[PDB]
């Protein structure tokens, strides 16, 4: 089983992220869960999204405290948030930041990977709506997932470039 | 601990600080400022605090960076940046 | 539950739109809607629907109280629509009153529960402790495992409480935001075989300005006890009724939900497990790490709490060393769960005076984890071997705020 | 600037309208209050416990009972010999005020006990995620009144609940708005001041609810004003004796235009047909109240 942890911001659509992941997952046969942190979304405030993954079905009922992947939506949560927090060892951090991943300074054994993906939203997109493409980003960086499910998914329930693009830049 | 209640003190949402939440800052120009007293007024957060010399000053501690006080600020004496 | 066998069929939803869709194929005629963290999805989903006309011969209200929620569907299923809601928590409290009435009334209203917690104080988490204090008010009660059961229970429920020997209201009951905010892959009930499984709901006696007849009359002391007397008997009903429409629905669906109770490696379980709801798939995946261990633990999951399934579990704990009941609920005053009393109360009159201990967990939707799972295992092996140590207790209280 | 009696901390949204509407009371009031919340966002976005946002004595029961506990509070400083100059005061949304408390408000105030109380109107339950309310407006999109092939969103007009409130004898009711500061402080210090049942219905604008930047809160709120779709007056004893005049009153659709809750009468067929029946209403607010 894996689990992933997203981080965002309310109104960033964290939740939409990760039930994109696990609509992607099942496109590849694998069986799969999303939730948003449960309470009351306030639009600015720090806000957790979550997916596991699975090659049987999920049972499981209790939150994910220790991720084996987690997606950081907007760069500035870095300072209140400890987005490193539970990660396994051979984990893989995925930033949404112009910086490159050492520059962030974070006290992980984990991977850190950035990517833009603002600017890549902004280019392709023209709006900064940024919980689709990280998720290109996502396959790019852990191989969970197949870059053309996630499309397929974000396709689907409604921006596949800025997915295309995000998994080239990682 | 739980109190038989359970009664909280007042104010004591001082110990959140939602200053984390910002995506942009206000920045006061007081060059520009007429100390007319709008931002203090609009400030959903109460982040924006009277001093004796008429002008105001925000408490980073708390602004959310919503950009009211930028927005009805009749001098254009207030900018948003990003952060 | 899901079925792994169904894969090619299912798809990714959120499960309040997994039941909200699973009503709509059920056809009401009247939805009535208020709003309550976190039943609003199922709701919302319905509205929707409602608004891109796809629920023909149908009304939606969205009244402003749950006390006109529950009565608009009372006066609704007297004239003969088929009646459909959803709430939970602060919500099902109110309505308290009208479930009295409704169920004495035999108006076969289905509502589906988002298990939350109550005030005070206020919180907004899953606990059972909403649907658990309706216990006396005469509805069915059926607790969903997942959301596939949540969904698949909607239609179940509809043929239960409708059936002419049964005619009593009844709640679905799923954990609140575990089962109502959770995607998981579901099987979306089908309209077609819905159509051959749900009979249209045809009462005998309705509100009709040609054939006048009145509802909701005056019973005094020589008549008041028949009346009760025939709701306890409708509920008696219920209990092979529960079984019946469970197996005619694995026989058209392929879905097997087990009826009014649920054994996992239960046959040979030195320590047995009871529970109710979601916390059931938790207790599978535990119970499977004990068991590749060669360690006898089981699960006998309780679908159905009202009517209580006396003799069925009575005779699945027959070969029970310790049974632990768990309750995401407790009747203040007693320090026990609801479960945990009528486990007890069902097994007192029989010849097996196995230990029986109770935990309570979950309170305003603190998260059982595997470890604590474990724990009340571990607690409960040493009880098998060395006796009761701690009758009832809460698993999870924070010493550190007393 | 009046003192508040607000603090920092509590968890409303960037710009939050639940904040603005009770930081304004609280200036009018002053600290000699005790406050009534039935739940909402603003009860749970300022007492997260151990937390409290609060700077004066305050009271959260449940959703319905605002007016009945605000009864009680009062009847129990009467009995105790406490009642002094301090201000009961009841604050609540559309749908606490409007729909589910609407039994507890008027029992209340037929009974005339010296309470005041403040609707925080932002046309939708926002807490738990947007649904419709009495508060609604016409053609508003909410999550229980969604655009779709049949329905242009909620079908229903604004329940007319400071006509309601003056019906119950209230000897003053107000409208006012967030967009306007100084004009609600001074309304509910009146309020409060007059000894029986008074009535505050203040429109609040919900940038998240509404679909609007936070930075628009205040904005939005005098655009409703300026299309007259919010009408500002006072009523002593059932009698109308002040307005807001909107010499210069702007069409709708500026309004309308600003909010994402009511985009879809931009992109459907057939939406222009109901932006001119929101603009009925508009114009019958001018007529009917003399602005
Ligand atoms: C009896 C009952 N029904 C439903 C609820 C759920 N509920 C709590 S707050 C709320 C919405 C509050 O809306 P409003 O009063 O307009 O305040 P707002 O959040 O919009 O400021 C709802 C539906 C409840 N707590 N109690
Ligand atoms: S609103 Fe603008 S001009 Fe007025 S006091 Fe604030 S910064 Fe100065
Ligand atoms: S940006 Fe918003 S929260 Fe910050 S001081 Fe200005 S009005 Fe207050
Ligand atoms: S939804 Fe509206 S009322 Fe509720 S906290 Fe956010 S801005 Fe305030
Ligand atoms: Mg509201």
């Amino acid at each position: 089983m894996k689990e992933i942890r997203i981080h965002g911001r309310g109104g960033q659509g964290s939740v939409t992220a990760a039930e994109m992941l696990s609509v992607a997952a099942f496109e590849d046969g694998k069986f799969s869960q999303a939730f948003p942190a449960f309470g009351v979304e306030r639009r600015g405030a720090p806000v957790q999204a979550f997916t596991r993954l699975s090659d049987s079905p999920i049972r499981l009922r209790s939150q994910i405290y220790t991720p084996d992947y987690v997606i950081v939506q907007d760069a500035t949560l870095l300072e209140t948030v400890n987005v490193a927090s539970g990660i396994k060892d051979d984990g893989i951090i995925i930033i949404n930041t112009k910086e490159k991943p050492e520059d962030l300074k974070l006290d992980t054994k984990a991977r850190v990977m950035t990517v833009d993906a603002t600017k890549v939203a902004m280019d392709i997109i023209g709006l900064p709506i940024v919980n689709t493409v990280l998720l290109g980003a996502f396959a790019g960086a852990t191989g969970e997932i197949n870059v053309e499910s996630i499309k397929k998914a974000v396709k689907d329930r409604f921006n596949a470039q800025a997915i295309q693009k995000a998994y080239e830049l990682i | 601990a739980v109190p038989i209640g359970g009664t909280c003190e007042p104010g004591s949402t001082l110990a959140n600080k939602t200053g984390g939440w910002r995506n942009f800052r206000p920045v006061y120009i007081y060059e520009k400022c007429t100390k007319c007293g709008i931002c203090q007024i609009v400030c959903p957060d109460m982040s924006v605090l009277p001093r004796e010399d008429g002008f105001f000053e925000y408490n980073y501690d708390y602004c959310k960076g919503c950009g009211i006080c930028a927005n009805e600020c009749p001098a254009d004496a207030i900018e948003m940046i990003l952060e | 539950p899901l079925n792994s066998a169904d894969k090619a069929k299912m798809v990714v939803v959120e499960g309040s739109y997994a039941v909200a869709h699973a009503a709509k194929v059920s056809r009401p005629n009247v939805i009535s809607a208020y709003p309550i963290t976190p039943q609003t999805h199922i709701v919302e989903d319905l509205s929707q629907f409602m608004a891109d006309g796809e629920i023909p011969n149908c009304e939606y209200i969205n009244v402003e109280s749950e006390f006109s929620a529950i009565s608009a569907l009372v006066g609704a299923s007297a004239v003969g629509a088929r009646t459909y809601s959803a709430t939970t928590s602060q919500g099902l409290l109110l309505m308290h009153e009208v479930l009295f009435n409704a169920a004495g009334m035999r108006l076969p209203i289905v509502m589906t529960v988002a298990n939350r917690a109550v005030s005070a104080p206020i919180n907004i988490w899953n606990d059972h402790q909403d649907s658990i204090a309706q216990r006396d008010t005469g509805w069915l009660q059926l607790y969903a495992e997942d959301v596939q059961e949540a969904a698949d229970m909607v239609p179940q429920i509809f043929k239960i409480a409708e059936d002419k020997d049964v005619l009593l209201p009844g709640m679905a009951c799923m954990d609140g935001f575990i089962l109502s905010h959770v995607y998981e892959p579901v099987v979306l009930l089908e309209q077609d075989l819905t159509d051959e499984f749900l009979p249209k709901y045809e009462p005998e006696y309705v509100l009709d300005p040609k054939n006048p007849l009145t509802f909701g009359a005056f019973a005094d002391p020589s008549t008041y006890t028949e009346f009760r007397y025939l709701q306890e008997k409708a509920m008696q009903a219920a209990l092979p009724k529960i079984e019946a429409v469970s197996k005619e629905f694995a026989e058209i669906y392929g879905r097997d939900h087990g009826g009014l109770i649920d054994g996992y490696q239960l046959e040979d379980a030195e320590v047995v497990i009871m529970a109710m709801g979601s916390l059931v798939g938790t207790l599978k995946d535990v119970v499977d790490r004990y068991r590749a261990k060669g360690e006898k633990i089981g699960i006998l999951k309780v679908r159905s709490f009202r009517p209580f399934p006396k003799m069925q579990i009575r005779k699945a704990l027959a070969n029970a060393n310790a049974v632990v009941v768990l309750d995401k609920n407790i009747s203040i005053g007693t320090n026990e769960g609801a479960l945990f009393t009528e486990t007890k109360a069902c097994m007192y009159n029989s010849r097996c005076d196995i230990p029986i201990i109770g935990y309570t967990l979950n309170h305003g939707g603190r998260d059982v984890s595997v470890q604590l799972v474990e724990k009340i295992i571990e607690e409960t092996k040493k009880v098998a071997k060395s006796g009761i140590t701690v009758e009832s207790q809460f698993a999870d209280v924070k010493e550190e705020l007393l | 600037a009046p003192k508040t009696y607000l603090s920092p901390g509590h968890r409303g949204c960037a710009g939050c309208c639940d904040a603005l509407a009770s930081k304004f009371m609280l200036m009018g009031a002053g600290p000699d209050t005790i406050v009534i919340n039935p739940t909402g966002c603003l009860e749970v976005m300022t007492t997260p416990f151990p937390e409290s946002a609060w700077q004066v004595p305050w009271i959260h029961s449940l959703f319905e009972n605002g007016g009945a506990v605000a009864s009680g509070v009062e009847a129990a400083l009467k009995a105790l010999g406490r009642k002094g100059n301090t201000r009961v005061i009841g604050v609540g949304g559309d749908g606490s005020t409007m729909d589910i408390g609407i039994r507890s408000l008027s029992g209340a105030f037929e009974r005339g006990h010296d309470i005041t109380y403040v609707c925080v109107d932002n046309e939708a339950y926002m807490n738990t995620g947007i649904q419709r309310s009495s508060g609604t407006p016409f053609d508003a999109s909410t999550t229980t009144s969604p655009a779709g092939k049949v329905s242009f969103g909620n079908p229903r007009p604004k329940k007319d609940m400071p006509a309601i409130m003056a019906a119950h004898g209230s000897p003053y009711v107000a409208t006012t708005s967030i967009g306007f500061p100084r004009d609600m402080m001074r309304k509910v210090k009146k309020a409060t001041e007059i000894v029986g049942p008074t009535y505050i219905h203040s429109h609040a604008p919900c940038p998240t609810g509404w679909g609007f930047d936070g930075s628009k809160t205040i904005e939005i709120a005098k655009l409703a004003v300026e299309t007259c779709l919010w009408p500002m007056y006072e009523m002593e004893n059932g009698e109308i004796t002040q307005v807001r005049k909107v010499k210069d009153s702007r069409p709708v659709e500026e309004y309308l235009r600003a909010q994402k809750r009511f985009k879809h009468l931009f992109t459907m067929e057939g939406g222009e047909e109901e932006i001119a029946k929101i603009q009925a209403a508009a114009d019958w607010n001018i007529k009917h109240y003399g602005l």
